[PDB]
């Protein structure tokens, strides 16, 4: 459960639903830097 | 072996639930630093030329 007194955290918290273990956030970074 | 980065554990966060130290434990914990180099110096007409 993830009621943190109301802060939404799931930007930044990790999110299964993608196949890579990554937040929303870092998906973002990952997707805006080409190597 | 793949690599494992520690023991997984889960702190039961609630939202009434806190935990507080009963007891502590004085931890000395040494650090390591470099602080200069050996001191050198050269000479070419010595060392390039003999
Ligand atoms: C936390 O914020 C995310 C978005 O940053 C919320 O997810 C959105 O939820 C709305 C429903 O109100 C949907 O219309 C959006 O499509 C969702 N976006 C994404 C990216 O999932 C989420 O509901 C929020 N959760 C809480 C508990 O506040
Ligand atoms: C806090 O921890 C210390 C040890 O880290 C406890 O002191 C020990 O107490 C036991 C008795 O239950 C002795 O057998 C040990 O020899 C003690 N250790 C040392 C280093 O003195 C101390 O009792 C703990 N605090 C409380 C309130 O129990
Ligand atoms: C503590 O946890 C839940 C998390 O959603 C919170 O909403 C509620 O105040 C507490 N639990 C219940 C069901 O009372």
């Amino acid at each position: 459960i993830k009621y943190f007194g109301g802060f939404n955290f799931s930007q930044i918290l990790p999110d299964p639903s993608k196949p890579s273990k990554r937040s929303p956030i870092e998906d973002l970074l990952f997707n805006k830097v080409t190597l | 072996y793949t690599m494992s980065l520690g023991a997984e554990n889960s702190v039961a966060y609630s939202n009434n639930s806190i935990a507080i130290p009963t007891n502590f434990t004085i931890s000395v914990t040494t650090e390591i630093l470099p602080v200069s180099m050996t001191k050198t110096s050269v000479d070419c007409t010595m060392y390039i030329c003999g």
